[PDB]
């Protein structure tokens, strides 16, 4: 008995719509990020998304502190916080992700050399002890 | 139900035969309920040479011995070897059925092959009964798919945990549990689990369903073969051995306990590997186990069943689900150290509730609490859960000298 | 079906046709520890995966048990499979 | 399109005939491989070598009773 296959819950265009948001938030370029995050800040939409979202960031940190990369990590926490200020979208079934990726952002130890960026690793932790304010 | 005769409409057929144009309707009624009734005579004294004459096949002899009573003339031609054709005739509007009858050249029935003579009626003894049962002599009555290798291996997999030894229930868990091709079979297996712990009810066997909650936890513990999609049987049949009040065939004495505290560590595992926010597995478990820990008519091992799933969910599911209902155990203690009815299972089941209650509310007891705990058992219910409490503590210290 | 998978079963039993409940508690900031998830180079691989099953996703299976054997809807019965193909690296 | 926009497409099936050609052999190969250890090792036991038990396991040679039978006759038919 040959039963019919199954669909994502995403439309294509939802799903090239995360494609393109997503790989604007990894900070290539400026204009395009500061789109990209005003884009998560005010999508109506955005809910039905949101599991890949915080699995994309919380997946993101955790192999992105294997190699202290602070870029990767300032774009995740200003996407952190792009989603939160959101009225839309429900996040609290989302936040037992979200929390201890702020957290290890915070309270971790840098792999990259500590003195070149130090301003911006203060500034992350900044970004991290406001979050999660 | 009704008396059945024959069609009014199949006299005007017979009158137009004789040469009546028109044949009324009442005339047609008057015709048929006589001779329906001229059937019905001869179709139940056919019968009684059917009957008496010991045959129960009613031959066409029957109804000529029938018909010879009646004064009625016979019927020639109904004894040679033939049966029931008809010939349908369409036509121009006229529908009907006729015989269509053969010819034969008259030599070819002079030089037909002649049959064989019969036989005389003799007779012949032989034993049916010798003191008891029949003799064994002649005379007597004699009394997508799978493919074979894997059909064969479900085969022995499957009758391997069905209970007849304990080293081939063994070597057959380890091989589920250590096989890297064993996909393709996982829909049988997880159809087996399920009916087999839906099985329980015809048959309350704890030990099938200890066998079955073992294949579970061996389907588990495979690296290669991936259960998201499959564990929807699984769970039901792991939370069977959680939820459900007649586990045991004798209440009193199986251990029903422990497929309890077995099922619930299944379930604590299949929620920590499976549960995404898509799948909302973990919050579905607790609150079916929550309504039905809250909801008082509940019998004590369902509530058994129900607080050893939440309690081996964490420390933070018993922070928030078992520390309100803490009062309970005041309910609990009504009826264990107080109640001429004493001789009712409703004792061993509370303490046994009691019992794990308070060894999972001791290290909670032990995490939100002073370093002193001097009255706590006296600000606890019943002044037990306070001095299991103390006792989780010291033993918290003795875990810390170790250390 | 009788003879398919679950036989067993079907012959054993002989038929031959053929305030702690509130949601936030539940909710898993409540209920999970952030710390703990992350591996802190102390010595996953999913989401980016498109879709997921409908029975364990979606129905109570929770129900499915009969808490009450005596209270049963359905008693033994023969509950056929339904040999619904699914899946993948199935051939069919 | 985010606005008003749905794509309700399908899967793309594998048509490749080597991975699926691979894929049938190698399951078959671990399923005759599991079958044939953990019937040699649940039942009586030879080795070609001394006391070989996890590698390379035969299973004994039983003798029947009319083995005619169990070599003529087919068994997928």
């Amino acid at each position: 008995r040959l039963k019919p296959r199954s669909i994502h819950e995403l439309s294509v265009e939802q799903q090239l719509y995360y494609k393109e948001i997503t790989e604007a938030c990894v900070g290539s370029c400026e204009a395009k990020r500061a789109e990209a995050l005003q884009s998560i800040a005010t999508d109506p939409g955005l809910y039905q998304m949101l599991p890949r979202f915080s699995t994309f960031i919380s997946e993101g940190v955790r192999v992105n502190v294997v190699q202290n990369n602070l870029a990767l990590l300032i774009y995740l926490m200003r996407m952190v916080k792009a989603l939160m200020d959101n009225p839309t979208l429900y996040l609290e079934k989302y936040v037992h992700e979200l929390i201890p990726a702020v957290m290890t952002c915070i309270v971790s130890r840098q792999l990259c050399l500590r003195p070149d960026v130090d301003n911006h690793w203060a500034l992350r932790d900044f970004a991290a002890r406001l979050v999660a304010q | 139900l009704s008396n059945t005769v024959l069609p009014s409409e199949s006299m005007k057929v017979v009158a137009e035969s004789m040469g009546i144009a028109q044949i009324q309707e009442e005339t047609c009624q008057l015709l048929t309920d006589e001779v329906s009734y001229r059937i019905k005579e001869i179709a139940q004294d056919a019968l009684k040479f059917m009957h008496m004459g010991k045959r129960q096949k009613l031959t066409t002899s029957d109804i000529d011995y029938a018909l010879k009573l009646k004064n009625v003339e016979p019927l020639y031609g109904f004894h040679a070897q033939e049966f029931i054709p008809f010939r349908f005739a369409s036509g121009g509007g006229r529908e009907l059925y006729f015989y269509e009858e053969k010819e034969v050249d008259l030599s070819d029935i002079i030089n037909t092959p002649l049959p064989r003579v019969p036989l005389d009626v003799c007779l012949k003894a032989h034993w049916l009964s010798i003191e008891g049962c029949q003799p064994a002599i002649p005379e007597n009555p004699p009394p997508h798919e799978l493919s074979v290798e894997q059909q064969l291996y479900y085969k022995e997999i499957t009758e391997a945990c069905v209970g007849s030894c304990e080293a081939k229930r063994a070597e057959a868990l380890q091989s589920i549990a250590t096989d890297p091709g064993l996909y393709q079979m996982l829909p049988r297996f997880s159809t087996f689990i399920s009916e087999g712990v839906r099985v329980n009810v015809v048959q309350n066997n704890l030990a099938l369903l200890i066998y079955l909650m073992r294949m579970v936890k061996a389907l588990m513990d495979n690296p290669t073969l991936y259960l998201e999609k499959y564990v929807h049987e699984l769970i039901p049949a792991v939370m069977t051995c959680i939820v459900s009040r007649q586990l045991c065939l004798r209440p009193d004495v199986d251990n029903h306990w422990a497929l309890r505290d077995f099922a619930a560590r299944l379930v604590a595992q299949i929620c920590k590997h499976f549960s995404t926010t898509t799948n909302n597995i973990q919050s579905r478990i607790t609150k079916t186990f929550t309504k039905s820990w809250v909801d008082e008519k509940t019998p004590w091992t369902t509530r058994y069943g129900s607080i050893a799933g939440l309690a081996e969910l964490g420390h933070d599911v018993i922070k928030t689900l078992i520390l309100p209902r803490l009062q309970q155990e005041g309910e609990r203690i009504r009826s264990v150290l107080d109640g001429p009815v004493l001789s009712n299972i409703d004792r061993i089941g509370a303490d046994h509730v009691q019992s794990l209650l308070l060894k999972h509310c001791a290290p909670v007891l032990a995490k939100l609490r002073p370093p002193p705990d001097n009255q706590d058992a006296y600000r606890a219910e019943f002044g037990s859960l306070g001095p299991l409490l103390c006792s989780q503590v010291v033993k918290a210290r003795a875990q810390a000298a170790l250390q | 079906w009788r003879y398919g998978p679950a036989r067993l079963w079907y012959d054993m039993l002989g038929v031959p046709e053929d305030d702690l409940l509130a949601d936030e508690n539940f909710l898993m900031v409540t209920q999970l520890h952030w710390e703990d998830d992350i591996i802190w180079d102390g010595e996953p691989w999913y989401s980016i995966f498109p879709i997921d099953n409908e029975d364990l996703v979606y129905g109570r299976w929770e129900d499915n048990i009969i808490w009450d054997a005596q209270a049963m809807p359905r008693l033994l019965e023969p509950p056929v499979l339904t040999l619904d193909p699914n899946d993948e690296n199935l051939i069919l | 399109p985010h606005t008003y926009i749905k794509t309700p497409t399908y899967r793309e099936p594998v048509s490749d005939y080597q991975v699926l050609r691979e894929k049938a052999a190698s399951q078959r190969r671990d399923v005759e491989r599991a079958l044939t250890r953990f019937m040699a090792k649940t039942g009586e036991t030879q080795s070609l070598f001394k006391d070989d038990v996890s590698t390379f396991p035969l299973i004994a040679a039983r003798p029947f009773t009319i083995p005619y039978l169990t070599a003529l006759l087919p068994s997928e038919l």
